[PDB]
């Protein structure tokens, strides 16, 4: 059982840029992929950003929605357990709920997990 | 104390035997997920018929006695000990 | 107490010397029973 807990989270006016941080945490554990999530009021969950290793074992991939794909910037800290989205240009319609879901990897077996979110508004 | 890491590795190898199944209840059977990867067909040998090849294989398993809590011990979550210190599974192959 | 079978194994093998053949009468002999299965003839 892997915990989730996301960070970074506040308020911003529009066009500024906000850091989230999403810190995994457990036993015995493997990470395969990381998607960032976010849930406006009444809207449905959209996905915003996702990592996961290469066919090459070295450098990663990343995965982008088309809404956030110039502004958003996902990386990640595998020393700090933390990873990163990086949010510039920020718009009204960027506020919501944000979410992280790691598909991960334990005795148990490989299942999906979520932390419990933070809250990012965009207003002036 | 301040020896870090190393109360841990006292902690749970001190009066640990490494004969005796690692299971709190003896009824409790000890589950190992295993995995097999293939690196090469070394050789086959079709006239005394036995295949020779080269794997990479991981056990997983619970040792219920090698338990503890992260906190009190400086937040460590995993420990590197010898493999020969603990109970170990006798998993074989028939052919 | 509760440590479960942990005291068993304790419990025989605290003394057990393993040099001594397991008899508590020294002229009753240890029986061997044994089983051979022939998995293959590998080479002649
Ligand atoms: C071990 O980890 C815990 C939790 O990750 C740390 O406690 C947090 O950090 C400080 C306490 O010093 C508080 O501000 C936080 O609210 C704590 N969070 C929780 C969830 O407890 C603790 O500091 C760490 N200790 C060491 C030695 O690394
Ligand atoms: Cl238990
Ligand atoms: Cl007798």
């Amino acid at each position: 059982d892997v915990q989730l807990v996301e960070s970074g989270g506040g308020l911003v006016q529009p066009g500024g840029s906000l850091r989230l941080s999403c810190a995994y945490s457990g036993s015995l554990f493997s990470i395969l992929r990381m998607d960032w999530y976010r849930q406006a009021p009444g809207k449905e969950r959209e996905l915003v950003a996702g990592i996961t290793r290469d066919a090459a074992g070295y450098a990663d991939s990343t995965n982008y929605a088309d809404s956030v794909k110039g502004r958003f910037t996902i990386s990640r800290d595998s020393a700090k357990n933390t990873v990163y989205l990086q949010m510039n240009s920020l718009k009204p319609e960027d506020t919501a709920v944000y979410y992280c879901n790691a598909d991960a990897r334990t005795i148990t077996g490989r299942a999906d997990y979520w932390g419990q979110g933070t809250q990012v508004t965009v207003s002036s | 104390t301040q020896p870090a890491l190393l109360r841990l590795s006292d902690h749970l190898l001190a009066n640990y035997k490494k004969g005796v199944r690692p299971v709190r209840d003896w009824r409790k059977p000890t589950t190992v997920s295993i995995d097999v990867i293939m690196y090469a067909i070394l050789n086959v040998d079709e006239k005394n018929q036995v295949l020779t090849t080269y794997i990479w294989y991981r056990q997983y398993w619970t040792d219920e006695f090698l338990q503890w809590t992260p906190e009190d011990f400086d937040n460590v979550t995993k420990l590197s000990i010898p493999t020969d210190s603990i109970w170990v599974p006798d998993i074989l192959i028939n052919e």
